[PDB]
RNA sequence: UCGUUAAGAUGGAACGGAUUAAGAGAGAAAACAAGUAAAGAGGGGAAUAUUCUCUUCUUUAUUAAAAGAAACAUCAGUGAUUAAUUUAAUUUCAAUAAAGCAAUCCCCUGAAAUUGUUUUCACUUUCUCCCCGCACUAAUGUGGGGAAAACUGGCUUUAUUUCUUCAAUUAUUUUUUUUGCUGAGGAAUUUUAAAAUUAUUUGAAUUUUUCUUCUUAUAAUUUAAGUUGUUUCUAUACAGUACUUUCUUAACCCACUCGUCUUGAAACACGGACCAAGGAGUCUAGCAAAUGUGCAAGUGUAUAUGAUUCUUUAAACAUUUUACGCA
RNA sequence: CCAUUUUUGGUAAGCAGAACUGGCGAUGAGGGAUGCUCCUAACGCUUGGAUAAGGUGCCUAAAUAUUCGCUCAUGAGAUCCCAUAAAAGGUGUUGGUUCAUAUGAACUAGCCCUGAAAAUGGAUGGCGCUAAAGCGGAUUACCGAUACCAAGCCAUAAAAAGAAGAAAAAAUUUUUUUUUAGAAUCUUUUUAUGAGUAGAAAAUCGUGGGGUUUGUGUUGAAGCGAAAUACGUGAGUUUUCGUGGA
RNA sequence: AGCCAGAAACCAUGCUGAUUAAACAAUACUAUCUUUUUUGUUUGCUAAUGUAAAAGAGAAAUUAUAUAUGUACCGGUACAUA
């Protein structure tokens, strides 16, 4: 239902359907993580940007984490965001209370199971820029399904261990 | 390193500051500004907005579109953000209560013997803080001098625009690209 | 008092109060922060009854014994004065090297513990503080040059306090030189200081 | 490096010189940026020559501050002491170098009755 | 540009940046010392030009202190390390000592006989024995032919797990050993509130508890709510070889003639021996938009007249005791 | 003007001409020994972290690492753009595969070899390297950018937000000492952002004169030379010592 | 694998230079002067200071290295030892 899709490549020489889609996407900086909700629109968009980006499957323990370092909402307005660590309830309680799923770990629980409310939530968080990968990366030409390493595009379940490395 | 179209920036465009010299009218947009700020009205927030406003760009409204205008109201105060010039084309005899920027001395005079009331902008602030019971105008644009000069190009056709031309003599522009006879008209 | 939050149970000491800090328009003002601060929480293969070499001293390389953990979070520390010339000095854990071996595992020497511990338990930082007045004393020398050095070791032995720990010095060591000198191999070993050259790889925890 | 003294931090060593002025006599010492003109300096071509930009700049708080923790105050005359005085713990004194002695004499006499530091009071003997 | 002296340097360039060093110079205003007593110099205020008294500089000695740098401890933020750990999941095991079962047979794995299973015989060991070769070996053996067994191995059991074991990989978790770096800030109606934790108090809960949970009341504290503390030192200085900082070579790393037209200049493209001074988007006219400013259906006093205008006054002032431009 | 892919003319061309996109130009840091365009990656000022491309015998920072192959060359071979080598052979060695009767054929493709000549001396960047430091894999560790993460600081942008009161320390409950903000293009605060030629803008700085203001002058000004624990991101400002005489 | 003979080619030999090695040895005679100890080296000069490395700066086979070394016998044999 739900993928983690991780950028993984440069901003300099881009093709511009792949420039358009990453737009869209929200992967403006090179090592920004976003959850995305898997459909059919969304899977041919990841499609296009393929040897560009790593993703897979993003398990329950992995995403609390993930959010709990590296959560940050904007609080400003819409189109004058202000990006705020989420260190309380209280911020996104103020924007998430008319959904009812204000509080974090409701965030999480939407994040988990694909909810109800999935697009606010998403579009409320800001997009993770995620550390370096530490210990046994390599190989940034290319793609997983090559013999030869390099982590670029579909890895499913192996996108929490390079997460748990990058967190 | 990001990708942000305009490098991330939010750039406003039109008046950043009120750029007048005249004290007057700096106190003015201090006072209406604190005024906007403070009771969060959308009346107060116009009228600083048009304070800042270029001068030039602030226009006339005539004493017959005020009367016009103000014919369905029955409460009496009139805001305008730009000057109250007067009329001679018709009796004018209906008065009002208008705060205007600037009143000619005439219309002023003519308003003031009629019964009316012409207000000061610190009047106005003072007695209607929140413009409640009002009426803000607007003197209209109506094609000014420079807008009838400008628009798109008056020598292309299906275009209705004023060029440059000095036409008070008899033999200008009016042939070749403006006549259908001679080559084409626009 | 504790605090006690995922078992980790700290122990709170009562700190001395702040030095002040400007506020933002009018006057200064104490930061409030740790106004309990956790106890020392010293390495914890070190106790009293064990030799440990001096790091940083003047006599550095010697092998002393450790007497009282210090209720400022010191610990107190004699390298038999009477037969290896040691005082009863005080010293900080990281500047300690504690070895394995202990004392009260010695026959003789465990019988004497009560002893050893009284001595000890009476002791405390305060008796070696440097003293202003005193500190003075000495500066005021300042204005041949040898007995200027003579005349502040005077002064320093003078003192009520530096007597009264020399006194415990003295008591310490007369409790527990004979017993040691008898056996020879580890009053040798006392005396004896640090090995290392070159011998084998440093700094190993089974010395 | 750079050149931290208690909660003031200046940022900037060295004074940059003008380039092509080590090789050239009618240079000036003193910087120019190569603004003016293509330079192939400005071109960032690395150790070539460092150039100076913004970002070095002061800290809010201790924008124009002296280590002496009080900004510098220049006086020619003993009147100008008078506004000055009520925050004498945050200013410091500065006598012009074109005061005649005994002026100069009643001006450093006073300035110590009104009980702040004037730096360059220790000269013209 | 060149002379004298002094200091340094100097293996086919020269100078530079970045970074420390050692030398040579300079400096005390943040880079220590409030006050008290003794005796010199000033200034004031009050009292009714001189009585009282308040004040600041020099000097002797005589008690404070604060400030920065260290060092360790303690936190919060951030890393690196090396041991771990929970309950699941998924053809894990391995021994332990008592029993059995078959003998190339079994765990296995072979080879065979439309859209099903199943049936056949092939396959272990040996430091066992025999026969031939009779020492023929890579070998404390050996080549070939046969037999032997279940020590060996396999399975079924029955107990057993600290004799030896209890995997691996995911899943959800919980820690721990050393240790590196960092400390913005400063909360006069939000550094407050709640949370957390501790000692109490009351009611519940449930895996049942010495870090078990909630809420009832009470206090404190910090894991809340951005570093603090202690002890040293500079130093008991008045500028010293220390401290600050300029200059100076060093050494490591980097560094190609600037300007120029040029797609492309380090160029075998061009200008430049060196230094000084002078040396280049202006002014007027007429037009435009912009913005400021004054007035408004008008506007602009044009030419010109007037005056107790007549150092300034070569403009400033006024418009008869209903021209003209543009709209 | 350059590159990939598609592409027309021309024997071909670092030739002429395009298409789509991305670059370079106008822009760089790290790698590609080296290099305008290849790769990684686009840049305020700093500290720490972890990586990328890329490497890890020495030059030269990290492994004389691990693991399985292959390879001896009387001119071995060594990484895209990148700076040559083919048809054709080989009873050199290595794998296969088809066939025939533990042996004879035939093929096949890996390496290696012949085929393989040129102008200052000469070039895997150099030394060297063959139980590789070669060529083909795979397994880890480490080093490795100004990018990335965390933190500080600077400016810009945007957003919040504003038109009145006691804190501490020294003394010996009462005396003393430090501080005690309201400038609306100003002040507090937050978050984001930072390439740049041609070119446009804004904020400054300096020079000559004038009106205006309130100062400096012979107990020595301007000027000048040497400088300054000096200030400012900077242009510059200020000052000290020496000269100097309005 | 192991070898051999074999060219006007190649390197020596020969021969020239060798402040091309910022190179060096031996011999002859010589400069208030040489040697040991102590204190110091915190107008151009006339007492005078330098270390790219101290800190236990400790360390005698030998061909090999798909086998060696002793010792006793006669490069060989035997016996030991690593």
């Amino acid at each position: 239902k739900v993928v983690f899709v991780i950028r993984l490549k440069g901003v300099n020489k881009l093709p511009p359907k792949v420039r358009s889609v990453f737009r869209l996407l929200r992967l403006l900086q090179v090592h920004n993580g976003v959850f995305v909700k898997v459909n059919k629109a969304t899977k041919e968009m990841l499609k296009i940007v393929e040897p560009y980006v790593t993703y897979g499957y993003p398990t329950l323990s992995t995403v609390r984490k993930l959010l709990y370092k590296r959560g940050y909402v904007r609080v400003g307005k819409v189109r004058r965001y202000a990006r705020k660590k989420i260190q309380d309830n209280a911020d996104i309680s103020k924007h998430l209370g008319k959904y009812n799923v204000h509080g974090i770990e409701d965030m999480v629980y939407q994040l988990y199971t694909c909810g109800p409310v999935f697009k606010k939530v998403n579009n409320f968080l800001w997009a993770f820029k995620l550390k370096p990968p530490r210990k046994g990366f390599k190989a940034k030409r290319h793609a997983f399904n090559e013999p030869r390493p390099g982590d670029w595009g579909n890895r499913e379940a192996h996108i929490n261990e390079l997460i748990n490395r990058m967190i | 390193g990001i990708a942000l179209k305009n490098v991330g920036r939010i750039k406003k465009h039109g008046r950043k500051h009120l750029v007048s010299k005249n004290p007057y009218l700096r106190l003015l947009v201090k006072l209406y500004n604190f005024l906007a700020r403070r009771t969060n009205a959308n009346f107060n927030k116009i009228i600083a907005k048009r304070l800042i406003m270029p001068k030039r760009y602030r226009p006339p409204l005539s004493l017959s579109k005020l009367q016009y205008h103000m014919a369905n109201h029955p409460n009496d105060i009139a805001v305008v953000v730009g000057s109250i010039t007067d009329d001679k084309r018709l009796f004018s005899l209906k008065q009002l209560k208008v705060c205007a920027l600037r009143f000619t001395e005439t219309a002023r005079k003519r308003i003031e013997d009629a019964g009316g009331e012409c207000l000061t902008f610190d009047q106005l602030a003072l007695k209607y803080p929140t413009g409640k019971k009002c009426v803000l105008l607007r003197g209209p644009t109506k094609a000014r001098t420079a807008e009838k000069h400008f628009g798109k190009a008056p020598g292309k056709p299906k275009s209705k625009a004023r060029p440059y031309v000095r036409s008070k003599g008899r033999k200008f522009e009016k042939a070749r690209g403006r006549r259908k006879s001679r080559a084409y008209k626009k | 008092k504790h605090y006690n939050v995922k078992g980790k149970k700290k122990v709170l000491v009562p700190v001395n109060a702040k030095k002040t800090i400007n506020k933002k328009y009018f006057g200064r003002k104490v930061a409030s922060k740790k106004k309990y601060v956790v106890q020392r929480k010293l390495r914890k293969s070190i106790e009293v009854g064990k030799v440990a070499i001096i790091l940083t001293g003047k006599h550095m390389g010697k092998r002393c014994i450790i007497t009282k953990i210090l209720n400022s979070g010191l610990l107190a520390v004699v390298g038999p004065y009477e037969i290896n010339g040691v005082p009863l000095k005080r010293v900080d854990s990281r500047y300690l090297v504690v070895t394995s071996t202990n004392i009260f595992n010695f026959e003789n020497i465990a019988k004497l513990k009560d002893d050893f511990l009284n001595y000890a338990q009476d002791i405390d930082d305060d008796s070696f503080i440097k003293t202003l007045e005193i500190k003075k004393k000495q500066k005021k020398l300042l204005k041949f040059m040898n007995n200027v050095i003579d005349k502040i070791k005077e002064i320093r032995k003078e003192d009520p306090k530096v007597q009264k720990l020399e006194g415990i010095q003295k008591d310490i060591g007369s409790l527990l030189k004979p017993e040691i000198l008898k056996n020879k191999v580890f009053a040798h070993y006392l005396k004896s200081k640090f090995t290392l050259r070159n011998d084998m790889v440093l700094h190993k925890m089974k010395f | 490096a750079v050149k931290k003294v208690g909660k003031i931090i200046k940022k900037r060593t060295k004074k940059f010189t003008r380039f092509q002025s080590n090789r050239f006599m009618r240079v000036k010492p003193a910087w120019r940026k190569p603004r003016g003109i293509d330079c192939r300096v400005r071109r960032r071509y690395k150790g070539t020559n460092l150039m100076p930009s913004i970002g070095y700049g002061s800290n809010k708080k201790t924008k124009f501050l002296l280590p002496n923790n009080k900004y510098k105050y220049v006086v020619k005359n003993v009147k100008e002491m008078e506004p000055l005085i009520m925050n004498h713990t945050k200013y410091c004194v500065q006598i012009a170098h074109n005061v005649s002695s005994k002026k100069r004499k009643q001006i450093i006499e006073r300035a110590k009755q009104m009980n702040v530091s004037v730096i360059n009071a220790k000269a013209r003997l």
